[PDB]
């Protein structure tokens, strides 16, 4: 029946939301790596160059 | 309001419509005077006011039921009411502010909360799991708190119970959403990664994956820091090499790029001297095989491939090196060879053996070249060049014995006219080495 | 069975704004990268100068 047809279309959705939400989550503690690395880094080349 | 978290996973949707289904009437304990009959008011009111005004003033209302509460039912339809209300797209943020005002004034729910039964101890966590990472309010009291709950000790290593393990686990995944929070739970993290190498045990053999991938997940966010992720390999090797066969014959990529990324992070260079965790995982794991086959297999997200391929690359990096293969490379790109046993040892010819033909065997015409280029030029014999040829002519002898498929060059590149050319030498090594090359092209015909 | 052609076509709208959105961030983190090494670079700079 045409229940379960909105219910999957909403399960559907639901997925997408899932997977856009576990990437999100994905991007934001790439963020926090990436922040620390770069960080680190540019530290790194100025702490030679100061030395 | 401000960042409500779990309304993804259709568990705790299920469980929300399990415990707010309950039937309770705060008018009768207000008539009965089972408690205080303002806050009993308050919540007949705020029921009716929510199934279908803002909040504070039945805030501190709540709490009388809450640090006292003579019935069971009371504490639960209260503490379900409040994380509901916490998730309230009516109220949200305002309730939120109740919480961010006082910072004591949860501090007495969260030591309310986790008690009893596992029904109670499921909620009133939910809310406080809710509170401590909620958007301004931030404790390492409700961690230190909530790590040492031995209610919800059980709660989170139940095996049995799928629900209430997915229901903690989530929650010990959101609450470690804040790396700076997750300093406890990695020292605490004995406990979780139990119930994680018996998720992984039983990933070995509907939406039962998802638990397992938040559990991936919360060991990927704790990878985050090098420090957690220093540890993370470091204890557990038996766990640690389970990670790339179950994932890749994990049919969803999530739990797959998981186990992907979190080893990567655990070999990484981030990590201080990660190369034994690497060295170890491709020797007594047999990873070589396990990325080679996942390098060639397929993924839906960008990420995953392209964290495979880069994790595929740093193991084959520091893998041909043991043995190392790059060391004749050195030799042949300075085209200058030495003695070493490098084609004397059977098992140094084994471990370069896969990297001898490459794209057209560009590493065999590498070989090849040195010698043609001995051969049409220069081509005087004395000291070095004798006996670097010599060597040339005795690996890429063990090699032509190696790869059947590699004569069919040979006579191409004009090295079977060269080896038949060195034949006759001046020197009585340099000629056995050629014999030997040539009987080896008589090998097979 | 409308519905779920539009939750789809919405579903598939959301990954990519949630991809987009992670595009974004990872700009931002590349910025917020270069903005600490500035600052990184004054207090250098600033120590150089104190020394």
């Amino acid at each position: 029946t045409p229940n379960q047809v909105n219910d999957e279309l909403n399960k559907m959705q639901a997925f997408i939301r899932k997977e856009a939400e576990e990437k999100a989550k994905e991007i934001q503690l790439k963020a926090d790596q990436e922040y620390e690395i770069e960080k680190t880094n540019i530290v790194r080349n100025e702490t030679n160059n100061i030395d | 309001g401000a960042t409500k978290i779990l309304m993804d996973s259709t568990h705790f949707n299920e469980i929300r419509s399990i415990i707010r289904s309950r039937s309770v009437a705060w008018d009768a304990l207000a008539r009965s005077e089972e408690l205080s009959e303002i806050d009993a008011s308050t919540a007949k009111a705020l029921e009716s006011i929510l199934v279908k005004k803002v909040n504070g003033k039945t805030l501190i209302p709540l709490i009388h039921l809450l640090s006292t509460s003579d019935n069971e039912d009371c504490k639960k339809s209260v503490q379900n009411l409040i994380a509901e209300l916490l998730s309230s797209d009516k109220y949200g943020d305002d309730t939120v502010k109740f919480f961010q005002e006082d910072p004591k004034q949860l501090e007495q729910l969260f030591d309310v909360s986790l008690k009893g039964d596992f029904q109670t101890v499921l909620i009133s966590g939910f809310n406080v799991v809710s509170l401590l990472v909620q958007n301004g309010l931030h404790n390492v009291k409700l961690v230190e708190k909530l790590l040492k709950n031995n209610n919800l000790i059980n709660i989170l290593q139940n095996i049995e119970q799928m629900d209430t393990c997915y229901v903690c686990i989530r929650l010990l995944q959101e609450l470690a959403v804040i790396p700076e929070y997750r300093d406890v739970i990695w020292l605490h993290e004995k406990k979780f990664m139990p119930t994680l190498f018996k998720i992984l045990q039983r990933a070995t053999d509907h939406l039962g994956i998802q638990l397992q991938y938040h559990s991936l997940l919360l060991i990927w966010l704790l990878t985050f820091n090098p420090v957690f992720a220093n540890e993370l390999v470091q204890k557990y090797l038996s766990d640690f090499l389970d990670l790339l066969k179950l994932v890749k014959i994990t049919i969803k990529e999530k739990v797959s790029r998981l186990c992907i990324s979190i080893i990567l992070q655990c070999c990484s260079t981030r990590v201080k001297q990660h190369k034994k965790v690497i060295k170890q995982l491709l020797l007594l794991g047999n990873a070589l095989p396990t990325v080679q086959s996942l390098s060639e297999r397929k993924y839906s997200d960008e990420e995953l491939r392209q964290d495979i391929s880069n994790l595929k690359e740093i193991l084959e990096n520091e893998y041909q090196e043991l043995t190392s293969f790059d060391e004749y490379v050195a030799e042949l790109d300075s085209k200058l060879l030495c003695w070493s046993p490098p084609h004397v040892d059977n098992g140094f010819w084994s471990d370069n053996i896969d990297e001898f033909k490459k794209d057209n065997y560009k590493i065999f015409r590498q070989l090849i070249e040195l010698l043609q280029a001995k051969v049409r030029n220069g081509d005087v014999n004395a000291k070095q060049e004798k006996i670097i040829i010599q060597v040339a002519l005795n690996d890429i002898t063990h090699v032509v014995e190696l790869l059947p498929e590699s004569i069919d060059v040979l006579d191409k590149t004009g090295g079977k006219a060269d080896i038949m050319e060195l034949l006759n030498h001046s020197d009585s090594r340099v000629k056995y080495e050629a014999l030997k090359a040539t009987q080896a092209i008589i090998g097979y015909t | 069975q409308k519905n779920g052609i539009a939750t789809l076509l919405q579903a598939e709208k959301e990954a990519h704004e949630i991809v987009s959105k992670a595009r974004k961030y990872r700009q931002d983190k590349l910025k917020q990268a270069k903005t600490d090494a500035a600052k990184e670079i004054d207090s250098y700079k600033i120590q150089k100068d104190k020394e």
